């Protein structure tokens, strides 16, 4: 593990 | 262009964007909410100027969004993010930019967008976005 | 709340 | 079309859907993980026959699905899920149905899809899916 939350993320739009 | 990371916050209160519809979508800052108060993220600008400026301030934390949708086309060689609309539950703000090429959408059913990453160069290249319950 | 643990949905895609 | 919803489980093992060269996505039916248990969910079907079967079966946990995208579109007048793509980690499954009317894509960058829900009446109509870290 790290001491850094985490967090869902979606992406990328765009290219 | 340079890349961008906002990381994640506790909500939106405010999204700023400048767009041209000649060209795309330019310059991109949210005022975030941290734990109940505002966060004002850093401000992504691009190379270049002449956008007009949007400010979408939301009434939070009554007010949320939905759905970001865009369209992405090229411009002047560049493929980059030429629109963007954000709905929230109380309405829909955009189209800003140009609405032509491939259009994209990610509509919520549950959960936050908490924050942004991404990349602008003349104009906004591409981005993702945090989401949280 | 409830006793009902809750996770993030994205979409729906298709059909409005 | 009849809505379905597995709800939320560890992980994905499997895809089971149908899907016709010519029209859209049919029956669709997901094995899961539940804590290290594979979790059979419910054959979601069509209301009617003529699809090819297709069995993505992951090298769980290792392989997992990064984006899923594809095409809604009409269909003797309805919109409904037109086509999938399944990319993981390892390799790209699909597309299957026809690549055809309005794009769609759900990159992940993080995270999990973990659940699906939906409706199924001739057609895929629509669906939704759970993530989660
Ligand atoms: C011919 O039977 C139809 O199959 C369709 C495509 O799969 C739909 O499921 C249709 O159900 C209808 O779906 C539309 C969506 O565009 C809408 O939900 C309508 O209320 C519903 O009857 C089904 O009859």
């Amino acid at each position: 593990q790290s001491g850094i939350s985490q967090t869902v993320i979606v992406g990328p739009w765009g290219a | 262009g340079k890349a961008f990371d906002d990381g994640a916050f506790t909500g939106i209160r405010e999204i700023n964007l400048s767009y041209n519809k000649e060209t795309a979508i330019g310059d991109f800052q949210v005022v975030y909410d941290l734990n109940g108060s505002p966060y004002v993220g850093q401000n992504h600008k691009s190379f270049i100027t002449g956008f007009t400026p949007v400010k979408i301030s939301l009434d939070f934390p009554s007010e949320y969004i939905m759905e970001v949708s865009g369209y992405t086309g090229n411009v002047s060689g560049y493929v980059v993010v030429r629109s963007l609309t954000f709905k929230t539950n109380k309405k829909t703000y955009g189209p800003y930019g140009v609405t032509s090429g491939t259009p994209f959408n990610l509509p919520i059913e549950n959960g936050l967008i908490v924050g942004f990453k991404g990349s602008i160069g003349y104009w906004l290249d591409y981005f993702s976005m945090y989401l949280s319950l």
